[PDB]
C-alpha cells in the first residue's frame, strides 16, 4: 500500500543517473519541494555555516507574503537588525558593497516594496551555489533526495493505486469519479474516458489535446482552474488524476438556485479572471466557457474546468469556430478569422449576463438556431436590462464589443485591464486569491451535477504519448503528506541495519578505493522453470562486473571482454536486461525500477566498448590467433 | 648533407656488426653439443592447482625463498601463495583493475604490481601493525607498465609500452636512470645473477642488453620475425633466452654477440608467452597460446617435454631457486605446480 | 628528422661494434660446461627421493 523507499545503495546510480541530465545542480535541486526540505534540513540542523544564509533566506520568504505595509515596515527592522547590522559590527556580512546599502536607503524612507531583499535573495543563493551545495551532495541528505527521487522516477500508475468512490460528473465521453491515491491518502477526482465511446466519434484528438493543454497549466498551482498531477491508461479507458471538485457545476446551481444578484455573480467573476489570467499567461484560449464548466468546491469556491476544447497560441493562433453557441466571439464564429485570449473576454461577457438573467443573451425566446445565434453576435451591440447597475453596464460593454479594437482584455494588458472595471472596485484581487471572500453558494452535502467496436494496435499508438506525471505535483503531494513521516521511519530503519552490522561485521566496502564506476542490487537469473531470480549486490568495475550474496565476497564474475552485446528484453512482462556472452551464452538481470536499468545498460555498454577498443590496442592482453 | 649521412654511416655500420659477428661463427652450439647424452623424456605431473583468482592470471613470480609466489590476474588483485599447501598469505585488491604484471622481492618484504595505470605499485607485506599498505606509487612512464623487477628493497627497474624501461629509487620516488632505443612496446625483463645488467625484450622484435650503473645499451640481438613477450637469462648471466609470437624461443650469447640456437617445429604454430630456465640451464621452458608448456633441450634444441593440464593459455611460468619446481599460470584463472 | 637523433643512433652503433667478440665454439662450450657443472643440483634434470621434494607426499612445514 504505502511508500517503500529503496535503500541507501541506490545512491550509485542515480546520482550518475542525475549528473547525466545536469540535474545535480544548486539550481535544479534548490527549486524543487523535496529537494528544498533535505537541502535545508541539512543546513539548519547538520551545517553551522550554513544556518543563517538559510534562515535569512527563509525569513525574507515570509516578508514577501506580508500582507500591508504596517506589518512590513516592521518586520524589516528586526531582519535588518537581526540578520545583517549585528554581524556588520563583528566585520563579517559576506554580502555585497551594494545589495547592503540598497536595503538601508529604502529604511530611513520608510518605502518598503516586497522585493527589497530581492538584491540579498541573489546573493544568498551565490553564497549557497558552489561550495555549501558540495558538501551537500557529499551528505546523506543528498543519498535521501536519491531515494525519494528514485520512486518520482519509478511511477506506473494503475486504477488498482486508487481507492476510487461515487460517481460526481459524468459526460462527453465518459464519467468522474472521487478517489483516494492509497499511497499518501490524498483524494482527488478520477475522470475516465471510454477509448471506444471515443473512436466512435473519432474524437481522439480532443481526447488528446486535453492532456497536452493540462500540462501547460497545472504548474504554478491555480487555485481557479483544475488541474492535473498524474494521467495513465489500461487497454479500455484514459485516466485523468484531477483536482476533486465536488461541490457541482454552475449551470446545475443556477437552475436549483435561480439567478444570482451581481453581488453573487461578482464573485464568481473574480475568481474566473483570475482563471483565465494564468492560462492567458501560458498562451491559452479556453473557449468553452460557461455555467456548466465551471464547478464549486466543497466551500463554494470556483474552478473553470474541462480543457478539451482549449488551445496554444504560443506559435500560431488558430481561426477555428468552437465553442458552445451563445458564448461564442465574433473572430471565433467567422471562418478565416483568427485571434487570440479575445473570446474567453467575450464568452465571460456571456457568461456572466447568464448568471443574472437565465439565459445567454443572444438567447432569447429559447430558440435553438445555431445559425442565427451568431447573427446577432457580429453587428449587434446588445441591449443591457433596465435593472443593471451603471458599472455593471460598462463592465459587459467593454466585454461584448463586436469588435477586438475595442473589448476589454485586448488593449494591451489582459486581466488587469478588467480587474480595473468600477464593477471590482470594492474587491482588493489579493484577497480574491487568497479565497478569502465568502462564496455565495455553499454546494449542501450528494451533487449530481453500443458496441461493435474494436480497438487496433494503430488505435493505441495515438495514446502512447498520454501517460504522465508531473513532478511538482506529485513532490508537492508527498511533502503535505507522508514525507516527514516517512523520511523518519526510513531514518530510524537504516540505523537499525547499519548499527546492527557494528555487531555483525560487513563493515569497509568493496568499492572504497578502488575504480569501480557503479554499484547496485539486481537480480540474476538462474533456472527460469523455478521463477529463480537470485538477488545480488553487482560492483561494475572497467574490465570486468563482479557480485555477490549477504556475506561473501564476490565470487563470481563477468568480464568485459566477454560481453557481445546488450538489450532489453521482456519476461513474463517485466524488463530485464540481456547480456550475450561469447560462448553463444546470455545472461539476464533484471533491475528494480526505470532509472536503474536505464543506466545500467548506458554503463554496461560504454564498459564493454571502451574495454574492447582497449585490450584490442595491448599487445599482452588481447586475443590473438 | 648531414642528415643523409648519419643515415648513410648508420648502415654501414649495420653491415660492420654482422660481419664481426660472422666472424666468429666458426662453429654452432647444435656441431658442439652433438655427443652428449640426450636428456630423455622430462615428466612432470601436477602437484598443486592454485584456486582463487576469479579471471585470467596475467603473471608470476616466485619469492627467492622457493615458496611463496606472487601472482596478478584480471579481477584486479594479487594473491601471494604458500605452494607448499595452497593457502593465501595475503589478497591484495588493487586500486586500478588493468594490472599485468608483478613481482616479489629478493627479501620477500616487498611486492609490486602495475598495468594500463601506467604506474608501478609497490606494496610493504609487512606493516607497522601487520597490514598491506601500498608503500609506494612510481610515477612517470607514460604508457602501460610491462615488466617489473626489485634489485633490492630501495630500487627496481620496469618496462613500458612507452618504448622505455626505468630505474627507479624507492624512497624518494625517483625515475633515477632510465633506458631509451627500443622503437617498440617493451614486453619484457630480466636481471642478470648479478644485477649489474638486465636485458629487454620488445615488439620491435629486437632485444637489448644494458648496463644499470651506466645507463646504457651494449648490445642488440635482432632474430626473431615478430615480437619478443618473454626474456629470461642463463643462469650463469652469459646469454638469455627470448620467446615470440613467431612461435620461435631463441638462445642468445653476449660474448660472441650472436644467436646461437633457435627452438621449434613446424606442429607448433602459436606464441610464446614466457620462458625460464632449470637451475642447471640445461632445460628451457615456455609457454605457449596453445595451452600447454613446452620443455626444451637448451642444448641440443630437442624436444623432451610437455606440461598440459590448462584449458587456456599459459601466460606466464617461472621456477625455483632451488630449482625444485615449475609455476604455470592460465587464462584459465588457475596457477599449476609442477615437479 | 632530427640531426640530434641521427647523431645519437651512429654513437650507439659505435659502442656495439667495438666490442670484444669471440669464437661461438668457445662461446658454446663455455655454456656445455656449465650445464655439466651443474647437472647434479637440478632436480628438474635428475630424479630426487619424495623425502627431499616439498611437493609429493609431504604433510609438514613452518
Ligand atoms: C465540466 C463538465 C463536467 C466535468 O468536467 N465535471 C467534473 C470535472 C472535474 C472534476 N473534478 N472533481 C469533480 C469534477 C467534476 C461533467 C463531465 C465532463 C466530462 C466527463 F468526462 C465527465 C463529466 N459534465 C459536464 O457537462 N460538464
Amino acid at each position: 500500500k504505502k511508500i517503500l523507499l529503496p535503500e541507501p545503495s541506490i545512491r550509485s546510480v542515480m546520482q550518475k543517473y542525475l549528473e547525466d541530465r545536469g540535474e545535480v545542480t544548486f539550481e535544479k535541486i534548490f527549486s524543487q519541494k523535496l529537494g528544498y526540505l533535505l537541502f535545508r534540513d541539512f543546513c539548519l540542523n547538520h551545517l553551522e555555516e550554513a544556518r543563517p544564509l538559510v534562515e535569512f533566506y527563509e525569513e525574507i520568504k515570509k516578508y514577501e507574503k506580508l500582507e500591508t505595509e504596517e506589518e512590513r515596515v516592521a518586520r524589516s527592522r528586526e531582519i535588518f537588525d537581526s540578520y545583517i547590522m549585528k554581524e556588520l559590527l563583528a566585520c563579517s556580512h559576506p554580502f555585497s558593497k551594494s545589495a547592503t546599502e540598497h536595503v538601508q536607503g529604502h529604511l530611513g524612507k520608510k518605502q518598503v516594496p516586497p522585493d527589497l531583499f530581492q538584491p540579498y535573495i541573489e546573493e544568498i543563493c551565490q553564497n549557497l551555489r558552489g561550495d555549501v551545495f558540495q558538501k551537500f551532495i557529499e551528505s546523506d541528505k543528498f543519498t535521501r533526495f536519491c531515494q525519494w527521487k528514485n520512486v518520482e522516477l519509478n511511477i506506473h500508475l494503475t486504477m488498482n493505486d486508487f481507492s476510487v468512490h461515487r460517481i460526481i460528473g459524468r459526460g462527453g465521453f465518459g464519467e468522474v469519479y472521487g478517489c483516494r491515491k492509497a499511497d499518501t491518502g490524498k483524494m482527488y477526482a478520477m475522470k475516465c474516458l471510454d477509448k471506444k465511446r471515443i473512436k466512435m466519434k473519432q474524437g481522439e484528438t480532443l481526447a488528446l489535446n486535453e492532456r497536452i493543454m493540462l500540462s501547460l497549466v497545472s504548474t504554478g498551482d491555480c487555485p481557479f482552474i483544475v488541474c492535473m498531477s498524474y494521467a495513465f491508461h489500461t487497454p479500455d479507458k484514459l485516466s485523468f488524476i484531477l483536482d476533486l471538485m465536488n461541490g457541482g457545476d454552475l449551470h446545475y446551481h443556477l437552475s436549483q438556485h435561480g439567478v444570482f444578484s451581481e453581488a453573487d455573480m461578482r464573485f464568481y467573476a473574480a475568481e474566473i479572471i483570475l482563471g483565465l489570467e494564468h492560462m492567458h499567461n501560458r498562451f491559452v484560449v479556453y473557449r468553452d466557457l460557461k455555467p456548466a464548466n465551471i464547478l464549486l468546491d466543497e466551500h463554494g469556491h470556483v474552478r473553470i474546468s474541462d480543457l478539451g476544447l482549449a488551445c496554444d497560441f504560443s506559435k500560431k493562433k488558430p481561426h477555428a469556430s468552437v465553442g458552445t453557441h451563445g458564448y461564442m466571439a465574433p473572430e471565433v464564429l467567422q471562418k478565416g478569422v483568427a485571434y487570440d485570449s479575445s473570446a474567453d473576454w467575450f464568452s465571460l461577457g456571456c457568461m456572466l449576463f447568464k448568471l443574472l438573467r437565465g439565459h445567454s443573451p443572444f438567447r432569447q425566446h429559447k430558440t435553438k438556431d445555431k445559425h442565427e445565434i451568431d447573427r446577432m453576435t457580429l453587428t449587434m451591440a446588445v441591449e443591457l436590462p433596465d435593472s443593471f447597475s451603471p458599472e455593471l453596464r460598462s463592465l459587459l460593454e467593454g466585454l461584448l464589443q463586436r469588435d477586438v479594437n475595442r473589448r476589454l482584455g485586448c488593449l494591451g494588458r489582459g486581466a488587469q485591464e478588467v480587474k480595473e472595471s468600477p464593477f471590482f472596485r470594492s474587491l482588493d484581487w489579493q484577497m480574491v486569491f487568497l479565497q478569502k471572500y465568502p462564496p455565495p453558494l455553499i454546494p449542501p452535502r450528494e451533487v449530481n451535477a453500443t458496441k461493435g467496436i474494436k480497438l487496433l494496435d494503430s488505435d493505441q499508438e495515438l495514446y502512447r504519448n498520454f501517460p504522465l506525471t508531473i513532478s511538482e505535483r506529485w513532490q508537492q503531494e508527498v511533502a503535505e503528506t507522508v514525507f516527514d513521516t516517512i523520511n523518519a521511519e526510513t531514518d530510524r530503519l537504516e540505523a537499525r541495519k547499519k548499527a546492527k552490522n557494528k555487531q555483525l561485521g560487513h563493515e569497509e566496502d568493496y568499492a572504497l578505493g578502488k575504480d569501480c564506476i557503479m554499484h547496485g542490487y539486481m537480480s540474476k537469473m538462474g533456472n527460469p522453470f523455478l521463477t529463480q531470480w537470485q538477488r545480488r549486490y553487482f560492483y561494475l568495475f572497467p574490465n570486468r562486473l563482479e557480485w555477490r550474496g549477504e556475506g561473501e565476497a564476490p565470487q563470481s564474475l563477468l568480464t568485459m571482454e566477454e560481453i557481445q552485446s546488450v538489450e532489453e528484453t521482456q519476461i513474463k512482462e517485466r524488463k530485464c536486461l540481456l547480456l550475450k556472452i561469447r560462448g553463444g551464452k546470455q545472461f539476464i538481470l533484471q533491475c528494480d525500477s526505470d532509472p536503474e536499468l536505464v543506466q545500467w545498460k548506458k554503463e554496461l555498454r560504454d564498459a564493454y566498448r571502451e574495454a574492447q577498443q582497449l585490450v584490442q590496442r595491448v599487445p599482452k592482453m588481447k586475443n590473438k590467433p | 648533407s648531414e642528415l643523409d649521412q648519419l643515415r648513410q654511416e648508420a648502415e654501414q655500420l649495420k653491415n660492420q656488426i654482422r660481419d664481426a659477428r660472422k666472424a666468429c661463427a666458426d662453429a654452432t652450439l647444435s656441431q658442439i653439443t652433438n655427443n652428449i647424452d640426450p636428456v630423455g623424456r622430462i615428466q612432470m605431473r601436477t602437484r598443486r592447482t592454485l584456486r582463487g583468482h576469479l579471471a585470467k592470471i596475467y603473471a608470476m613470480h616466485w619469492g627467492t625463498d622457493s615458496r611463496l609466489l606472487v601472482s596478478a590476474s584480471q579481477d584486479g588483485k594479487l594473491i601471494i601463495w604458500d605452494s607448499y599447501t595452497t593457502n593465501k598469505v595475503h589478497a591484495i585488491p588493487l586500486r586500478s583493475s588493468w594490472v599485468m604484471t608483478c613481482a616479489y622481492a629478493p627479501s620477500g618484504n616487498y611486492v609490486a604490481c602495475g598495468g594500463l595505470d601506467n604506474i608501478c605499485s609497490i606494496y610493504n607485506l609487512k606493516t607497522r601493525e601487520g597490514n598491506v599498505r601500498v608503500s609506494r606509487e612510481l610515477a612517470g612512464h607514460t604508457g602501460y607498465l610491462s615488466c617489473c623487477r626489485f634489485l633490492d628493497d630501495n630500487q627496481i627497474v620496469t618496462s613500458s609500452g612507452d618504448t622505455t624501461c626505468a630505474l627507479w629509487d624507492i624512497e624518494t620516488g625517483q625515475q633515477t636512470t632510465t633506458f631509451t632505443g627500443h622503437t617498440g612496446d617493451v614486453m619484457s625483463l630480466s636481471l642478470a645473477p648479478d644485477t649489474r645488467l638486465f636485458v629487454s625484450g620488445a615488439c620491435d622484435a629486437s632485444a637489448k642488453l644494458w648496463d644499470v650503473r651506466e645507463g646504457m645499451c651494449r648490445q642488440t640481438f635482432t632474430g626473431h620475425e615478430s615480437d619478443i613477450n618473454a626474456i629470461c637469462f642463463f643462469p650463469n648471466g652469459n646469454a638469455f633466452a627470448t620467446g615470440s609470437d613467431d612461435a620461435t624461443c631463441r638462445l642468445f650469447d653476449l660474448r660472441a654477440d650472436q644467436e646461437l640456437m633457435t627452438y621449434s617445429h613446424d606442429n607448433i604454430i602459436c606464441g610464446i608467452t614466457s620462458v625460464s630456465f632449470s637451475k642447471s640451464g640445461r632445460l628451457l621452458l615456455a609457454g605457449y597460446d596453445d595451452f600447454n608448456c613446452n620443455v626444451w633441450d637448451a642444448l641440443k634444441a630437442d624436444r623432451a617435454g610437455v606440461l598440459a593440464g590448462h584449458d587456456n593459455r599459459v601466460s606466464c611460468l617461472g621456477v625455483t631457486d632451488d630449482g625444485m619446481a615449475v609455476a604455470t599460470g592460465s587464462w584459465d584463472s588457475f596457477l599449476k605446480i609442477w615437479n | 628528422a632530427s640531426i640530434a637523433q641521427a647523431r645519437k643512433l651512429v654513437e650507439q652503433l659505435k659502442m656495439e661494434a667495438n666490442i670484444d667478440r669471440i669464437k661461438v665454439s668457445k662461446a658454446a662450450a663455455d655454456l656445455m660446461a656449465y650445464c655439466e657443472a651443474h647437472a647434479k643440483e637440478d632436480p628438474l634434470l635428475t630424479p630426487v627421493p619424495a623425502s627431499e621434494n616439498p611437493f609429493r607426499e609431504k604433510k609438514f612445514f613452518s
